[PDB]
């Protein structure tokens, strides 16, 4: 081996291989997209995004993760024992929460609607909290039966 | 010709004689020219399975060569009864 | 006392009881469910079982014995049965 | 049971003993009762035990890191250190130092000759060993020869139990830097019995012991005694000695 | 003597394979240096210095442990006269009897392969590999330590019946000549055998009584002395004991060879 490129191997030993892609936003475009239209998916995520680093000016992708971390349930009671839930599945009842929240506003446009929507939970306004509270005081009543 | 290497071209007392000197090393000449075979019992026994009646052949038989020395042989064949009078031989010489 | 068996067809363990080890996913979310319970829903006092909940549930939300095979084979070898 | 090994020409040995070092007598206090002193005292120590199927070369080895089992050891390694002593001041199983061991001295010894690495013996011996001890010129892993003295039943092989230092009396800090050195190195090896690595092997061996030269020369008189022993080596063995 | 091997140079060190040669020229020289060792045992030599049957002794046969016996509560009634008394729960045999019938076996052994016939030591116990090759080795026999496929004998055609056969000359000497498919079918039958664990060889037994081929076996206390032509009393369960009587019977083979290859040389 040459001294340069035994000298560029010695530095990347060190580094962290890069990320294809980020999980948490594959995720949740992935559970946008319908029809297999991925690019669509991505414009209307990216778009709403942009919106709310706009109206925020912070990092929009941090404050959804910030968003979904908090709003997601952690246990849920099935068929009545509580259960449970990992990150995808947590972000899956958030990410339809969020949704459902947005369709309720006026924008033609399914980006705006999410954008604000996404806007409103990064300023702590959001009535799935509510139902967040529901599910946990559920698992709650029902802990006796883990 | 194609004969396999190991192949011939194309009584009963000479192939148990052969056998049982490949088998146990005992003489066929003494099997062939100084034993007599008499069957005392030959009967068919059958057996109850889930596919029907079985049959079998049942061979016993004696040998010697009326100097002292005698063997008892069973055989037993569900296709022929030569194949159990075979058997039945097989084993009386090796029972002398 | 000593019960000596007669000679048994077999020696076996009709349903051999196992080393369940509990996971350690549900312990932490009844430890939670439990701090909920007494000190109050979303509490400060236990987020760090939050924590710890949010990094083992994670990935996956859930995180035989050999008593026959010996029994079988050691079984002629310690029977004790009396000599052929 | 731990036997005296028998030498080559034993009755020349007990009638006149080794010329120009020992007498009759002297050779039998050094060999003939000491050696059978020393293998009593190990078959009693070492009888009934796993230790009794070892050649007293690999009891020391196995003994030299255990505390409680020194006394052991002590006698494992005189016994070894007296037939390596022994076996090259025979006169025979005129010798000459070989061009290697020569080469060696010069590539060790600042290119010195082989009498001033005599006298330098001589000198190492007369001043670090006081009472009883072993005079060892030694190769390391190094291709090195260098001269070790050990005090009473130091070994040349195992570094750790050289016995090089006299505590008893006052130490310089270079010893005590080098006392600390070793325990830190011993203290490294991850083996649990905490045994090292040790490639060290003795090419010379000489017996400072009063079994030796007590008797023909006298409580002084050891430097002469050594002389003699350095004079007269059988070189075959010394030879032999040294790696090729 | 140590062919691809470069040596390092003299400015260096010694590299990892010299610092092995040189301590293995230490080893062979002045390792062994102090004292020497007597009257100590060491597993090995059993195996490959095996003293003659003469000089065999009671206290030889006792320092193996061929005395020590099975538990009294599994004592086999038959072997009552072989028995010298019970001694810490377990049944002592009377090393006299022990060394009789070895001696005797040993000869029957020495005989055999004296008359150039084949023999055959049998062993399935877990470290018995060694002595079983061993003896094959200087009696120019035969041996099975993995396991007795039944009807090795009685079904020799179905199991052996493809394995290579050869001949040899009286001097044991391959002549390497070609063999007709009928020779090579045929049953190569022991001249002996021997069996180191009968109890856990009924089959092999058996085959050879009904192959009539004589055997020779360790009978332990718990085991049938009447299925051996000849018995020889004593523990089957230690490696020591069995691998004395072993070493015994396979130098008293090695002795009958060398006598058969001698008067051949003559
Ligand atoms: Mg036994």
């Amino acid at each position: 081996p040459t001294a340069e490129q035994l000298a560029q191997w010695e530095a990347l030993k060190s580094v962290p291989i890069p990320p294809r892609k980020n999980a948490t936003l594959d995720h949740i475009t992935n559970m946008i997209m319908r029809h297999g239209k991925k690019e669509k998916a991505q414009t209307i995520l990216s778009r709403a995004l942009y919106l709310v680093y706009c109206q925020t000016r912070q990092d929009p992708i941090q404050a959804l993760e910030k968003s979904l971390d908090e709003l997601a349930p952690l246990m849920m009671t099935k068929t009545v024992i509580p259960v449970p839930l990992n990150k995808r599945q947590r972000n899956r009842i958030a990410w339809n929460w969020i949704v459902q929240s947005a369709n309720q506003r006026v924008s033609s446009d399914f980006a705006v609607r999410l954008g604000e929507e996404l806007t409103a939970i990064a300023k702590g306004t959001s009535s799935a909290f509510e139902k967040r509270d529901q599910i946990h005081k559920t698992a709650i009543a029902h802990r006796a039966y883990i | 010709n194609i004969l396999p290497p190991g192949v011939s071209l194309p009584s009963k007392s000479a192939d148990v004689a052969a056998g049982l000197h490949k088998q146990t090393g005992v003489d066929p000449d003494y099997i062939t020219r100084k034993l007599t075979m008499k069957p005392l019992v030959m009967k068919r026994v059958s057996n109850q399975t889930g596919k029907g009646k079985i049959a079998s052949f049942y061979a016993l038989v004696v040998v010697g060569d009326k100097n002292g020395m005698v063997g008892l042989g069973e055989g037993k064949s569900r296709e022929e009864m030569s194949k159990a009078i075979f058997k039945a031989h097989w084993d009386a010489v090796r029972n002398l | 006392p000593v019960y000596r068996l007669p000679p048994l067809p077999r020696l076996k363990v009709k349903k051999p009881i196992i080393r369940q080890e509990a996971n350690k996913c549900l312990v932490l979310m009844s430890n939670l469910l439990q701090c909920w319970s007494s000190y109050g829903h979303m509490s400060p006092k236990c987020a760090g079982l939050v924590t710890e909940l949010k990094s083992c549930t994670s990935e996956s939300a859930l995180g035989k014995s050999n008593i026959n095979y010996h029994a079988a084979r050691l079984y002629d070898r310690i029977n004790g049965k009396p000599h052929d | 049971i731990h036997v005296v090994p028998k030498l080559p020409n034993s009755k020349a040995l007990l009638q006149n003993g080794v010329p120009n070092i020992l007498s009759s007598s002297g050779f039998k206090t050094v060999w003939f009762d000491y050696q059978r002193y020393l293998c009593d005292k190990l078959t009693l120590a070492t009888a009934g035990q796993s230790l009794e199927s070892y050649y007293p070369f690999h009891i020391l080895l196995k003994t030299a890191g255990n505390p409680l089992q020194s006394n052991i050891f002590n006698l494992a390694s005189s016994i070894h250190n007296n037939h390596l002593f022994v076996e090259n001041i025979l006169p025979s199983a005129k010798t000459e130092p070989s061009r290697l061991f020569l080469s060696k001295i010069k590539d060790s010894f600042n290119g010195s000759d082989w009498e001033v690495v005599k006298e330098e013996m001589i000198y190492r011996a007369e001043n670090e060993v006081l009472g009883q001890g072993w005079l060892f010129l030694v190769e390391n892993n190094e291709k090195k020869l260098f001269i070790l003295t050990s005090n009473n039943n130091g070994t040349p092989y195992y570094f750790p139990r050289n016995q090089s230092f006299d505590l008893n009396s006052a130490i310089s800090i270079d010893e005590f830097a080098t006392l600390k050195q070793m325990k830190e190195l011993i203290g490294k090896s991850t083996k649990l019995n905490g045994k090292v690595q040790d490639w060290t092997m003795p090419i010379i061996c000489v017996n400072l012991w009063d079994h030796a030269y007590l008797h023909d020369y006298g409580v002084g008189n050891r430097s002469k005694y050594v002389k003699n022993v350095l004079d007269n080596l059988n070189w075959s063995v010394v030879n032999n000695r040294i790696f090729s | 003597p140590y062919p691809n091997l470069i040596p390092s140079a003299n400015d260096k060190p010694y590299s990892s394979q010299e610092l092995f040669l040189r301590q293995l020229n230490h080893s062979m020289r002045t390792a062994k240096l102090g004292a020497t060792i007597s009257k100590v045992y060491y597993p090995h030599k059993d195996i490959f210095y095996p003293p003659l049957p003469e000089n065999i002794t009671v206290e030889s046969l006792m320092s193996a442990g061929v005395h020590l016996g099975q538990s009294t509560s599994l004592w086999r009634s038959s072997t009552q006269s072989y028995i010298y008394g019970e001694y810490k729960g377990i049944h002592i045999i009377d090393l006299n009897q022990t060394l009789s019938y070895l001696k005797r076996a040993a000869k029957v052994v020495e005989g055999v392969s004296e008359s150039g016939g084949i023999i055959l030591f049998l062993g399935t116990r877990q470290g018995q590999k060694r002595g079983l090759e061993e003896a094959a080795k200087k009696t120019h026999g035969y041996y099975v330590s993995t396991r007795w496929i039944p009807g090795t004998l009685t079904n020799s055609t179905e199991i052996s019946g493809i394995w290579e056969k050869q001949e040899i000359d009286s001097n044991d000497n391959p002549t390497e000549r070609a063999l007709s498919p009928n020779e090579t079918s045929k049953q190569v039958k022991p001249d002996l055998l021997v069996v180191l664990n009968p109890t856990e060889n009924r089959n092999a037994l058996l085959e050879a009584i009904k192959s009539r081929v004589p055997t020779i076996a360790i009978i332990d206390t718990d085991s049938e002395p009447s299925l051996v032509t000849y018995p020889i009393p004593g523990n089957d369960d230690s490696l020591r004991s069995v691998n004395f009587l072993l070493g015994v019977l396979a130098r008293a083979g090695q002795r009958g060879l060398q006598n058969r290859l001698a008067r051949n040389n003559e």
